C-alpha cells in the first residue's frame, strides 16, 4: 500500500532458523543468482497476498513494476587488510569513509538501429559485453549488405555512479597510510551518498580487466571494485499533533521565561542576562518587508568581551549543538579572499568553482565567529556589507553578482592585556572601528 | 620582459615610452610612488635613448621621447615666500633637466576676470549631400567666430614640418 | 653500439621465440652475460680556457672496469675513441636542420 | 599572423576579453606594432576542414578575418565626413597653398 | 607586571584535579585522599617561582 | 593472473593458456574443438570464477646509510612477492630479503629508445623479519609492587642522562599514564590531557634531553619546525604516483591520536603553527576545512612544547613573554 | 503506425493555430493570436515562434500534451514540418525553430538519470564561464568531385564529415567531398557551464554542474551571473574519435560493451549534456499620464516631499539629493575638452544618524547603481588594480564598482579611513570623466563616465560650530574644490523634535500602517524622469549678463586677503553654477532658461556659502 520497491532484509535469520543453511551458505557463495531467484520470489509471494483479495490496486500496476530486495549487516569484516585473492564472488562488509563523487554517466541497457531503408526501427538487447550487429537488410525482401547506422540518442539508458572511497584509519599501526577503493551504483541509491560522512556498506566482489595500450585491445595487474546493494551511513518536519499540544501547556506555563533560562544550563555557572539575549537570538524575529519600501529585518547582533575563560566556546558550542543548519568559524583558515570569490583549480577538470561563502552558508541559523581583535583589516571587511544590506557583493574578474544572504551572527571578542581592567573607559582596551560601533 | 609559454623564451615587451616617439607622459605628485619610477625617468633624457637588461638579454633601444608634465604644489601655488626648492617636493636634479618652470598666478582683477567670465560662457553656447556639405559649413562657421585659422588644415602642416 | 669499432647490422630485438623445430624455448639465464653502461658529462676546466665563453660539454660512455670512481668534483683524464652514431637526414623524411651524428667517447 | 584581442574601451565592463584571428597580406606587412589599438577593414571567410583539438570534433566551424587595410589609434569620434582617414596627401591645391 | 602570571582561573583548578587522579591511577592503593592531593599542590609549586631564582 | 577461461557459450571448452607478461591478447572464436568448424561459432568471453588469481604486490628498498661509501646517494631496486609471504613487510622494517634474480623486458618503444636496457628487479623468497597483560610478564609487574618505590625510583628510571632536575622528570610521568578523565554520558565532553611547555637556554643540548622520551614512550612522534607544519599538521590532499591520486596524506596529529606529540622549534612556521596549537588544544576539531571536503575527526593527544628565547639569555630582570609571541594561548 | 501518428500531432497542432485560443471577446484580448504571431513575424522578420505549455494541455485534455514529450525528441522533424506546411497555405530564406516555455515543475540538477532521456524539463540554476559565438551546420551539399560534386547529402550528425550516401551518377563515391561555402546556410550557439543556486547548496560539498548547447536567437542572451531558467530536451553525445591526430577511473566501464562497430574497434563512452531552446531571467494611458502630470503646477514641491519616507524634515539635502539624481547636460565644445556631465554632492555628518537612510534609499532605487565601503583600497575595486597571470594571460583589466556607473550613480563612503593612495586616483577620477592605467602591461584609457555620492565623517564626530569646516572636513585642500558644496547635517537634543520622529519611526516599522501618501509610486516616479531626461535645455536670454556680475560680486568675498583661505571658489565653479541651472530647469521641463530659474541656484549657494564661512 506504498508502492515502493525495496525490501531491507536483515538477512540474519536464516541461521536463526532451522531450515535454510544450505540457502544461507550459496548466498555468501553466488550472490548474483540468488538474488535473481529471490527477486522472482517476492512478486510472486506478492500475487500470493494479491490472490487473497481481488479489490488491491487492480492487480495490474502493482504487479508490473519489479521489486528488489537488500540484504545486509550479513557477517563482518574488519577492514582492508585481509582482502585475500580468493575473495572473487562474496559479501563484504566495509567500513569506511567516501570522499569525493562524479555525476551518473550512462549505461547500454537497450541499443536501436536503423539503416538507410524507408524505416527500420528494430531495437537489439545486448545484456553482455558485445554487442551484436547484422550484416544483411531488412524490412523488404531484396536489399543488399547496407550501411546500418547507430542512431544512439533514442534508446534508453539508466543511471550509475562511481565513488572514491578511503578506509577510515581504525586502529592503524601509526605507520601505515590508508588506502583506497572504489565504488558502483545502479539503482536509485544515487545522491543520498554524498561524499563526506561515515559509512558501512554491504557489497559483492567484482573484477575487471584493463586495456594497457589506449588504442589497442591488449591488456594485466587487473583492477577490482565492489558492487553495492545497500549502503548503511555510520548511524518541513513531520509535524504530529502531541507535540503541540505537549508545547501549548508548556507555552500556558509563566514559567517559560525561567523554564528556558534554566534548560540552555546543563552545567553553565548562572550569569541570566545573557541568557536572554542568546535565547532571543535564536529567536530572531521575522522578515517584516513591505512591498515597496523598508526592507526591514528583524535580525540582531549580540556580542560578549571581557575575562577569558569562561566557557566562551562551550557556550557557543551549545548554540551549534542546538542549531541543525548553522556554521563554525576557523581558527585563520579564512581571509579576504579565502572565504569566497574562488578560482580554485579543482582536480577533475581545472575550471572554475564558486564556492559559497560560509556567512551566505548560513542560510537558516547563526553565524558563529570568533577572535576579532586579532582579525586582519584586509578582512573584517565584508561584514559590514552584510550588516547592512545583507549580502556580499563579489568583485571577482570571472563574474558580479549582488547575492544575499538571510544570516544571523553573534561575536566573541578578547582582551588585550589581562582583562577589562576597569576604572577605565573599557573602548579603549578592544580596539574596533567606530563606523562598526553602530 | 613577459614571461615565456611552455615552448617559448624571455622575449621582450615594450611599454610607453618605446611607443611614444613624440607624444606625453604626466608626473605631477605620485607621493608614495615618486621614489620607485623617477629612477627611471630622469635617465631617458640624460642618458637619452635608454635601455636595460633585466635577466634577459643586453640590448639597447632608441627613443626620442618628449616629456611634459603638469606637477602640482602642496597646497596653494604661493606656499611661501621662499623658494621652489621649499615649493615642491622634488630635487634639485631631475628638476634641472627641463627648459622651464611655468608658473601661474592671480589673486583679484576685475577686468581680468570678466575676460575669463564673458569668454566662457559664449563656450556653453556651443553646445542629404548638399545637407551633409551644410552641416559642414555649420561646423565651419562655429569655429570662426573670430576665425582663428582652424583645425581643419592646422594639424596637416605639423606633420612635414617635423618630417 | 657497444662493440665501439664495427658498425655491424644491427639485431632489432629484444627476445626470439620458437626456433625451427616445435620446442618450447628456455632460457638459462646463468650462462647469460652481462654488461653495464653509464653516461657522464664533462664540462671545461674553468681556468684555461680563455675568457669568451661559457664552459662547454661532451659526453662519454665507459664500462663496468672503472664505473663508480667518478665521484662529481673529481680532476679526471679519460682517454678512449672518438666515435659518431646514428643516422642523420635519412631516418626522418625532409630532416631539416637536424644534427643526426652524436658526439661520443666510448673509451677506458 | 597577428591575434587580436578586444581593445578594453566601449564594452560592457566586469567582463573577459575575447579572441579571433588575423592574416594580413603582401603589403600589409608590420605595420601595427605590439600594443596600440587599431581597426581592420576585412573580410570574413570560414575556411577550415572541421579539425579542432582544444574542443571536441564537431559541426563547428572557425572564423579568420583576412584583413584589406588598416589604419592607426583614431581620436574623437565625432566626425561625420572627415578626419576619420590620415589622408595626408597635399599637391597641387594643398603646397601651393 | 613583575614576575607573575595569571590570576587564578578555575581552568588551573579543574586541572588540579586533573593530575591528582592521574597520579592517584599510577600510584593506586585506593587511598583518594588528603595526602594523596597533598602530592598534587606539592608540584604546583615547585613548577611555580621557578623564574625566582 | 596465472590461468585463463574463455567460455564462447556453444561448446564450454574452456580455452587454457599461460599467462606472460603484464600486457597480453585474447585470441579467436575458431580455434576449438566443437564450438569451431561450422557455419555457426560460439562467440567467446571471459570468465572470473573459473580463472584462479594470485596475490601481488611491490616495494622498493634503499641502502642502510652506515655502509655507504662516502660519495653516491644511495639507489632503489624493485623487489616483489609470490606464493604467500605477502602482507608482512611494513614501511620502516629494517629487514632483508632473501631471493632469486632476473631481468626483464619492456616491451615499449623499443625502436628508437629502448635499445638493450634491462631495469631488473629481483623476486623474493624468504623474509627474515629483525628488531621488533596478565600473560608470562606478570613476574615484573610484582617487581614493582614488591619493591615499590614509585616517587623516586621511576624518577631515576626515566632519562637518567642528566644533571639534577628531578622535579621536571617527575611531571612527566605523570602524564605518561593519562587515563579516561570522565565518563560523561551525556553530551559533555570534558577537557582531558593536560599539555606542560617548557622555557629556557641551556647549553645541554636541550632537544635531546625531550626527544629521547618521546623515542621510548608509547606512539609518540617526533616532529620539528621544517616538514609538517601548522597546515600539514592535519592530513591534506597531495600528488601521488601514477596510481590513485588525491589520497588524504597526513602530517602528525591525525595519526598520532592519544599519545605524545613532542614538539620542538616554536618560532618555526608559526603563521600555520599557531593556528594548529590551539586546535587541539580546543576539543575535537582536527579537520580538512578545503575544498575537498568538511569531515572532522578526533583530537585527543597531549602537547609537549619547548619554546627557545629570544637573543642571547631571557633577561629575568626584564619582563617575561619578551620571547613567547602568544599571550591568549597561555595564561589561560 | 508511428508514421501517421505522427502526422496525427501534424495536422493537430495546425488546427490549434486554425482554431482561437482565446476567452474574452473586446475586454482586450483579441481572437487567434497565433495568427497574429505570424502578422509581427512578417513585419520585423526574426524567424521564431513562442507557444506555451498552458493552451496545448487544456485543448486535448491531455490526450496530446502527454504524447509530446515523448515525440519531439525523436519528431523534431515533424513538427517543424507541419508549420512548413501551414505558412505556405497563409504566407508568402525560411529557416524555424519551436520554442516551447513555461512547463509548471521546475526540478534542480541532481534529480536528472533515467526518465529524463527524451523529455522536458525545465531546469534553473546559476551561470559562468561563457565561451564565443561559432557556426553549425545541420546540413551541407558537399559531394565527391568523381564526376559531379552537386549532391546535397543528408545527416548531419555529431559525426558529419563525410557525406557518402546515393551519389548522383555512377561514379566513384565517397571518394572526396568539398564543402563549399556558398549554399549551406549556418546557425550560431555557444558552449556554457551552469551551477547550482545558493538557497538549495545542502553543505559545502563540492557543488556538482553540468554543461548546456544553446543553439537558436538563444545566443548572447544569458549573460554570465544570474539565477536563470531553461528550456529542457535532454540529450546524450559521444565522440566518434576522428581522423584527428589522436584516436584514475573506471570511466568507459559502460563502454567496454559498446566495441564491435562496423568502423574500428575502440570504446566509444558518452556523457550527458544538455541542450536548450530558449532563456528566460526571472531575477496607452500611462503614456498619457505624462502628459496630464506635465501639466501639473507644484510638481517641484510635489517631488521633494515623495522622496523617501525613511527621513522627516530637512528639505535642503532632499532638494540635492534629487538633482543627482537625474542627468544634466553633458554635449560640449567642439574638437576638444569634454566638460562635465553631471554633479557631484557628498554629505557629512554624524554617523548613526539619518545619513545612512538616503543610501539605503538609492541603491535599489537607481538603474544599476552600486555601492563600495572603500576599506578594500590596497588590493582592488576603489584603486583599479591589474591581476596576475592566470591560464594564460597576464595583464588584464580588472574589476571595481567605479568603471561600471555607467547609467550609475555609485556611492562610497567613509573618506578618512583610507590610504593617501587613492586621494590622489579619485582625484584624477574626478575632473575629466576618463581614467588611466599603465601598470605593468600596455596603456590603456578607459571612459568611465561617473557621478558620485559620498559621506565621510568629522574630525570627532561632533561638528564644531564657531570654527570652520576647512578643519572638520579631514581631507585635503584641492579636492574640497574640486567638488560643490556638502550642506552638513547638523543635530539638536531638542525635547519636541524626538517625540515627533519617534512617531513619525513607529509607523514605519508597523506591521502595516502605509497611511503616509506619496503622490508618486516607485515606477511612475521613474519614467517621469525618463520623460524628464530626452531634453536638451539651452539659454538664450539676455541673463548671461545678470549671471557674470553676480559670481564676480560672490568671488570678491571669499577672498579675504592676499594670504587668507585658499578656499577660493574659482573659475570651475561657474560650470556647476550654469549645469546646476539647466538640471533644475529639466525638472519643470523648461527648454529656455529664466533669469528668475537661476536666482534660486544662487541663493543655493548663497546658503551654501554661509554654511561655508564662519
Amino acid at each position: 500500500e506504498l508502492g515502493t520497491s525495496n525490501l531491507n532484509l536483515d538477512a540474519r535469520n536464516l541461521l536463526a532458523y532451522k531450515q535454510t543453511e544450505d540457502l544461507y551458505h550459496q548466498l555468501l557463495n553466488y550472490p548474483q543468482e540468488v538474488i535473481s531467484i529471490m527477486d522472482q520470489t517476492i512478486k510472486d509471494c506478492m500475487v500470493s497476498l494479491i490472490v487473497d483479495n481481488n479489490l488491491d490496486y487492480d492487480l495490474d500496476e502493482i504487479e508490473t513494476k519489479f521489486y528488489k530486495v537488500r540484504p545486509y549487516n550479513v557477517g563482518s569484516c574488519k577492514g582492508m587488510r585481509e582482502l585475500n585473492p580468493n575473495d572473487i564472488d562474496k559479501l563484504i562488509n566495509l567500513k569506511g569513509l567516501v570522499l569525493r563523487s562524479t555525476p551518473v554517466i550512462p549505461d547500454m541497457k537497450v541499443a536501436f538501429f536503423k539503416c538507410n531503408v524507408c524505416d527500420h526501427t528494430m531495437a537489439v538487447e545486448i545484456d553482455r559485453g558485445v554487442i551484436q550487429e547484422p550484416a544483411r537488410c531488412e524490412r523488404i525482401d531484396c536489399n543488399e549488405p547496407n550501411s546500418m547506422s547507430l542512431i544512439h540518442n533514442r534508446c534508453s539508458f539508466a543511471d550509475k555512479q562511481v565513488i572514491k572511497l578511503q578506509e577510515t584509519p581504525d586502529f592503524v599501526p601509526d605507520g601505515q597510510t590508508p588506502h583506497s577503493i572504489s565504488l558502483c551504483v545502479y539503482d536509485e541509491l544515487v545522491d543520498s551518498c554524498r561524499a563526506g560522512d561515515r559509512i558501512e556498506v554491504t557489497g559483492t566482489f567484482r573484477s575487471i580487466p584493463i586495456r594497457a595500450n589506449s588504442r589497442q585491445r591488449v591488456l594485466s595487474l587487473y583492477k577490482t571494485y565492489v558492487d553495492v546493494v545497500h549502503v548503511k551511513k555510520v548511524s518541513v518536519r513531520q509535524i504530529t499533533d502531541q507535540d503541540l499540544a505537549k508545547i501549548r501547556e508548556v507555552a500556558a506555563r509563566e514559567d517559560l521565561y525561567s523554564l528556558l533560562a534554566r534548560s540552555i544550563a546543563p552545567s553553565i555557572y548562572e550569569l541570566e542576562d545573557v541568557k536572554k539575549g542568546i535565547l532571543l537570538q535564536l529567536f530572531g524575529g521575522t522578515n517584516k518587508t513591505f512591498t515597496k519600501g523598508g526592507r526591514y529585518r528583524g535580525d540582531i547582533n549580540i556580542l560578549l568581551c571581557g575575562d577569558p575563560s569562561t566557557s566562551k566556546s562551550q557556550i557557543l558550542q551549545y548554540v551549534h549543538k542546538i542549531t541543525p543548519r548553522g556554521v563554525y568559524t576557523s581558527g585563520k583558515g579564512s581571509s579576504a579572499v579565502g572565504l569566497t570569490a574562488y578560482i580554485t583549480r579543482d582536480v577533475d577538470t581545472k575550471q572554475l568553482v564558486l564556492e559559497s561563502g560560509a556567512l551566505v552558508l548560513s542560510d537558516g541559523g547563526v553565524c558563529c565567529i570568533d577572535e576579532f581583535d586579532k582579525m586582519s583589516d584586509s578582512t573584517r571587511s565584508v561584514l559590514h556589507e552584510v550588516m547592512e544590506q545583507q549580502t556580499i557583493s563579489i568583485a571577482k574578474a570571472g563574474i558580479i553578482t549582488t547575492l544575499n544572504a538571510r544570516s544571523s551572527i553573534l561575536a566573541s571578542a578578547n582582551p588585550i592585556g589581562s582583562r577589562y581592567n576597569p576604572n577605565l573607559p573599557v573602548t579603549e582596551n578592544i580596539d574596533l572601528p567606530p563606523p562598526l560601533l553602530s | 620582459v613577459r614571461k615565456d609559454p611552455i615552448t617559448k623564451e624571455w622575449t621582450l615587451e615594450g611599454g610607453a615610452l618605446v611607443l611614444a616617439d613624440k607624444g606625453v607622459c604626466l608626473i605631477d605628485e605620485f607621493d608614495k610612488m615618486n621614489d620607485q619610477d623617477r629612477t627611471s625617468i630622469h635617465e631617458a633624457m640624460e642618458q637619452q635613448s635608454i635601455s636595460i637588461s633585466k635577466a634577459g638579454i643586453v640590448t639597447t633601444l632608441q627613443a626620442r621621447c618628449s616629456i611634459i608634465a603638469a606637477a602640482n604644489p602642496n597646497g596653494g601655488r604661493y606656499n611661501s615666500t621662499l623658494p621652489l626648492a621649499q615649493n615642491v617636493s622634488l630635487t634639485e636634479p631631475i628638476l634641472s633637466r627641463f627648459d622651464i618652470l611655468c608658473v601661474v598666478r592671480d589673486l583679484v582683477d576685475e577686468e581680468a576676470d570678466e575676460r575669463l567670465a564673458t569668454f566662457v560662457v559664449d563656450s556653453h553656447v556651443r553646445s542629404q549631400l548638399n545637407a551633409r556639405q551644410r552641416r559642414l559649413q555649420r561646423q565651419r562657421k562655429k569655429e570662426e567666430e573670430i576665425s582663428p585659422i582652424p583645425q581643419e588644415l592646422l594639424m596637416k602642416y605639423i606633420h612635414y614640418a617635423r618630417t | 653500439a657497444t662493440t665501439t669499432l664495427t658498425t655491424r647490422i644491427p639485431t632489432p630485438a629484444i627476445y626470439p621465440t620458437e626456433d625451427t623445430e616445435g620446442n618450447k624455448l628456455t632460457t638459462e639465464y646463468g650462462y647469460s652475460t652481462f654488461i653495464d653502461h653509464q653516461r657522464i658529462t664533462v664540462q671545461e676546466m674553468p681556468e684555461m680556457a680563455p675568457a669568451g665563453q661559457l664552459p662547454r660539454s661532451i659526453d662519454v660512455i665507459l664500462d663496468d672496469d672503472l664505473v663508480d670512481k667518478t665521484k662529481p668534483g673529481d680532476r679526471v683524464n679519460v682517454v678512449g675513441v672518438f666515435k659518431s652514431l646514428g643516422a642523420g637526414g635519412m631516418n626522418q623524411s625532409n630532416s631539416n636542420t637536424l644534427i643526426g651524428f652524436k658526439t661520443l667517447i666510448l673509451g677506458n | 599572423r597577428v591575434t587580436l584581442q578586444e581593445a578594453p574601451g566601449t564594452v560592457p565592463p566586469g567582463r573577459l576579453p575575447r579572441h579571433r584571428e588575423v592574416i594580413l597580406l603582401a603589403d600589409l606587412v608590420d605595420v601595427s606594432k605590439p600594443g596600440e589599438e587599431v581597426e581592420v577593414t576585412g573580410i570574413y571567410k570560414n575556411n577550415y576542414d572541421g579539425n579542432l583539438n582544444a574542443k571536441n570534433g564537431f559541426p563547428v566551424f572557425a572564423t579568420i578575418i583576412e584583413a584589406n587595410s588598416i589604419k592607426r589609434r583614431e581620436g574623437n569620434t565625432a566626425n561625420e565626413g572627415e578626419e576619420g582617414l590620415d589622408v595626408f596627401s597635399w599637391t597641387e591645391e594643398e603646397e601651393r597653398e | 607586571s613583575k614576575f607573575s602570571f595569571g590570576q587564578a582561573t578555575p581552568r588551573t583548578l579543574l586541572g588540579i584535579i586533573r593530575l591528582s587522579q592521574a597520579l592517584a591511577k599510577l600510584r593506586l592503593a585506593d587511598m583518594v585522599d588528603i595526602d594523596d592531593v597533598e602530592e598534587a599542590l606539592r608540584l604546583v609549586r615547585v613548577s611555580k617561582e621557578s623564574l625566582y631564582q | 593472473v596465472e590461468v585463463i577461461a574463455y567460455t564462447c557459450d556453444q561448446c564450454g571448452y574452456e580455452v587454457f593458456q599461460e599467462v606472460n607478461s603484464r600486457t597480453f591478447t585474447p585470441l579467436s572464436e575458431c580455434t576449438s574443438e566443437e564450438c569451431s568448424q561450422n557455419q555457426t561459432k560460439g562467440q567467446l568471453f571471459m570468465s572470473t570464477r573459473a580463472s584462479k588469481f594470485s596475490a601481488f604486490q611491490e616495494c622498493k628498498i634503499q641502502e642502510l646509510s652506515q655502509q655507504v661509501p662516502v660519495g653516491h646517494i644511495p639507489r632503489s631496486l624493485n623487489i616483489h612477492v609470490n606464493g604467500t609471504l605477502v602482507r608482512s613487510l611494513s614501511p620502516g622494517d629494517i629487514v632483508d630479503v632473501t631471493g632469486i634474480f632476473l631481468p626483464a623486458p619492456y616491451t615499449g618503444f623499443k625502436a628508437l629508445k629502448a635499445g638493450l636496457l634491462t631495469e631488473t628487479y629481483l623476486e623474493a623468497q624468504f623474509v627474515r623479519q629483525h628488531k621488533k597483560l596478565t600473560s608470562d610478564v606478570e613476574e615484573r609487574v610484582m617487581e614493582l609492587i614488591t619493591s615499590g618505590d614509585v616517587y623516586n625510583r621511576l624518577a631515576k628510571s626515566i632519562a637518567p642522562e642528566i644533571y639534577g632536575n628531578l622535579d621536571v622528570k617527575k611531571a612527566l610521568l605523570l602524564l605518561l599514564v593519562g587515563g579516561v578523565d570522565k565518563r560523561v554520558g551525556d553530551g559533555m565532553k570534558i577537557r582531558g590531557d593536560i599539555n606542560v611547555c617548557l622555557m629556557g637556554d641551556p647549553g645541554v643540548a636541550k632537544s635531546q634531553l625531550l626527544k629521547a622520551i618521546c623515542k621510548i614512550s608509547p606512539r609518540g612522534v617526533y616532529t620539528t619546525g621544517k616538514g609538517s607544519s601548522g597546515v600539514g599538521l592535519t592530513a591534506a590532499v597531495m600528488k601521488d604516483p601514477v596510481t590513485d591520486e588525491m589520497i588524504l596524506e597526513g602530517g602528525a596529529l591525525v595519526l598520532a591520536d592519544n599519545g605524545i606529540c613532542c614538539i620542538d622549534e616554536f618560532d618555526k612556521m608559526d603563521e600555520s603553527d599557531r593556528t594548529a596549537i590551539h586546535e587541539v588544544m580546543e576539543q575535537q576539531t582536527i579537520s580538512i576545512s578545503k575544498a575537498g571536503i568538511n569531515t572532522t575527526l578526533n583530537a585527543r593527544t597531549s602537547i609537549l612544547a619547548a619554546a627557545n628565547p629570544l637573543y642571547g639569555r631571557y633577561n629575568p630582570r626584564l619582563s617575561p613573554l619578551d620571547n613567547i609571541n602568544l599571550p591568549a594561548a597561555l595564561l589561560s | 503506425v508511428d508514421d501517421v501518428t505522427g502526422e496525427k500531432v501534424r495536422e493537430a497542432f495546425e488546427q490549434f493555430l486554425e482554431d482561437f485560443s482565446v476567452q474574452s471577446t473586446d475586454t482586450g484580448e483579441v481572437e487567434k493570436v497565433y495568427r497574429a504571431q505570424i502578422e509581427f513575424m512578417k513585419i520585423y522578420d526574426l524567424n521564431t515562434i513562442y507557444i506555451d505549455y498552458q493552451h496545448l494541455s487544456m485543448r486535448e485534455n491531455g490526450a496530446l500534451a502527454m504524447a509530446i514529450s515523448e515525440q519531439y525528441y525523436r519528431f523534431l522533424p515533424f513538427l517543424q514540418k507541419g508549420l512548413r506546411r501551414v505558412v505556405r497555405k497563409y504566407a508568402p530564406e525560411r529557416v524555424f525553430q519551436i520554442s516551447f516555455f513555461n512547463l509548471p515543475t521546475v526540478h534542480r540538477i541532481r534529480d536528472i538519470r533515467s526518465e529524463k532521456i527524451g523529455s522536458l524539463l525545465s531546469i534553473s540554476g546559476t551561470v559562468t564561464r561563457t565561451s564565443e559565438v561559432r557556426p553549425e551546420l545541420y546540413k551541407a551539399s558537399f559531394t565527391c568531385d568523381m564526376c559531379r560534386a552537386i549532391v546535397d547529402n543528408v545527416e548531419q550528425s555529431f559525426k558529419y564529415t563525410e557525406p557518402t550516401f546515393c551519389p548522383n551518377p555512377s561514379c566513384e563515391n565517397r571518394a572526396f567531398w568539398t564543402l563549399n561555402v556558398t549554399r549551406s546556410r549556418f546557425l550560431d550557439w555557444q558552449k556554457v557551464r551552469i551551477q547550482e543556486n545558493a538557497n538549495e547548496i545542502p553543505t559545502g560539498s563540492m557543488p556538482r554542474t553540468l554543461d548546456v548547447i544553446l543553439r537558436g536567437d538563444s545566443v548572447e542572451r544569458a549573460k554570465p551571473g544570474d539565477r536563470c531558467k531553461f528550456t529542457g530536451v535532454e540529450i546524450v553525445v559521444p565522440d566518434v574519435t576522428q581522423l584527428g591526430l589522436p584516436g584514475k577511473t573506471t570511466e568507459g566501464l559502460n563502454s567496454g560493451v559498446t566495441g564491435l562497430r562496423s568502423l574500428g574497434v575502440r570504446d566509444l563512452t558518452y556523457k550527458i549534456s544538455f541542450l536548450a531552446c530558449h532563456v528566460i531571467s526571472i531575477g496607452s494611458d500611462e503614456i498619457n499620464e505624462l502628459k496630464e502630470m506635465v501639466k501639473d503646477e507644484h510638481i517641484y514641491d510635489k517631488l521633494v516631499r515623495s522622496i523617501a519616507p525613511a527621513v522627516f524634515g530637512h528639505e535642503a539635502v532632499k532638494k540635492g539629493i534629487l538633482l543627482q539624481m537625474l542627468g544634466g547636460v553633458h554635449k560640449s565644445t567642439v574638437e576638444g575638452i569634454k566638460l562635465r556631465g553631471d554633479i557631484n554632492i557628498c554629505v557629512v555628518g554624524d554617523p548613526s544618524t539619518s545619513k545612512s537612510q538616503f543610501l539605503k534609499y538609492v541603491v535599489g532605487f537607481a538603474p544599476r547603481s552600486v555601492y563600495t565601503s572603500g576599506k578594500a583600497s590596497s588590493a582592488a575595486g576603489l584603486t583599479a588594480a591589474v591581476v596576475r597571470d592566470e591560464e594564460g594571460g597576464d595583464y588584464t583589466i580588472e574589476a571595481g564598482a567605479l568603471m561600471l556607473a555607467d547609467n550609475g550613480i555609485c556611492c562610497i563612503d567613509e573618506f578618512d579611513k583610507m590610504d593617501i593612495s587613492d586621494q590622489v586616483a579619485i582625484h584624477e577620477a574626478m575632473e575629466q570623466q576618463t581614467i588611466s592605467i599603465a601598470k605593468a602591461g600596455i596603456h590603456a584609457t578607459l571612459n568611465a563616465r561617473t557621478s558620485i555620492l559620498a559621506a565621510a565623517n568629522p574630525v570627532g564626530g561632533r561638528y564644531n560650530r564657531k570654527l570652520s569646516l576647512r578643519g572638520n572636513l579631514n581631507m585635503t585642500a584641492p579636492i574640497m574644490s574640486r567638488f560643490d558644496l556638502f550642506f552638513v547635517i547638523l543635530d539638536d537634543c531638542n525635547e519636541k523634535i524626538d517625540t515627533e520622529l519617534a512617531s513619525h519611526i513607529v509607523d514605519l516599522h508597523m506591521k502595516r500602517d502605509e497611511a503616509i501618501e506619496p503622490p508618486f509610486s516607485a515606477e511612475q516616479l521613474r519614467r517621469y524622469i525618463k520623460y524628464a531626461r530626452t531634453f536638451k535645455p539651452i539659454l538664450t536670454k539676455e541673463a548671461r549678463s545678470y549671471l557674470v556680475e553676480k559670481y564676480k560680486e560672490l568671488r570678491k568675498d571669499d577672498a579675504q586677503g592676499f594670504s587668507r583661505s585658499s578656499y577660493r571658489i574659482t573659475v570651475r565653479q561657474l560650470e556647476s553654477m550654469i549645469r546646476l541651472s539647466e538640471a533644475i530647469a529639466r525638472a519643470n521641463c523648461v527648454d529656455e532658461i529664466t533669469p528668475s530659474f537661476i536666482a534660486e541656484a544662487y541663493d543655493l549657494l548663497r546658503q551654501s556659502i554661509i554654511r561655508v564661512d564662519v
